[PDB]
């Protein structure tokens, strides 16, 4: 559904022994719109400019539609988001069904 | 909530009802099937008098 162009880092080749990726310039192509845009990417990572982009994660999230650049050591185990969505979706559901009670609005969530 | 074409409302308005109460009845618009059957119920008198 969705094509994504990552430039490299100075336009070096994969065979340069320093070789790193560009994730502020990614392309992407849409396949229901036909369009191709760029990528609204939310740099948050202390160093600035002067860090070496050589420690960093680029997080796809919303559809393809949220990019976010953080370091790679706080990065998430792919069980912690997994459990994390899960949580979410259940207790959004949990409630939806508690909510057609006469009982709400005085109970409590442990 | 509410259907157009037969909607038989049984309240009123700024009236406080609770969950799960029968509001309104889509009086199942779409017609039954015309077999109508006509029968006879009897009242009976409960005490004895003119």
């Amino acid at each position: 559904s969705k094509v994504f162009l990552t430039k490299h880092y100075r336009n070096r080749r994969a065979g340069d022994p320093e070789f790193a990726l560009d994730f502020e310039e990614i392309y992407v192509i849409d396949s229901k719109t036909k369009s191709i845009t760029r990528a609204k990417v939310v740099v948050t990572v202390p160093g600035g400019r002067n860090r070496d982009r050589k420690n960093d994660l680029l997080v796809i999230r919303d559809n393809g539609t949220s990019f976010k650049i953080i370091p790679s050591e706080e990065r998430d185990d792919p069980t912690t988001v997994i459990e994390k969505e899960e949580w979410k979706k259940s207790r959004q559901d949990m409630e939806r069904h508690l909510r057609k009670l006469r009982d709400f609005s005085v109970s409590n969530w442990f | 909530v509410n259907i157009p074409p037969k909607s038989l409302l049984l309240v009123q308005n700024d009236q406080y009802v609770e969950s799960e109460q029968v509001i309104a009845e889509i009086r199942a618009g779409i017609s039954t099937l015309n077999f109508k059957e006509k029968v006879r119920k009897h009242i009976y008198s409960d005490s004895d008098g003119e």
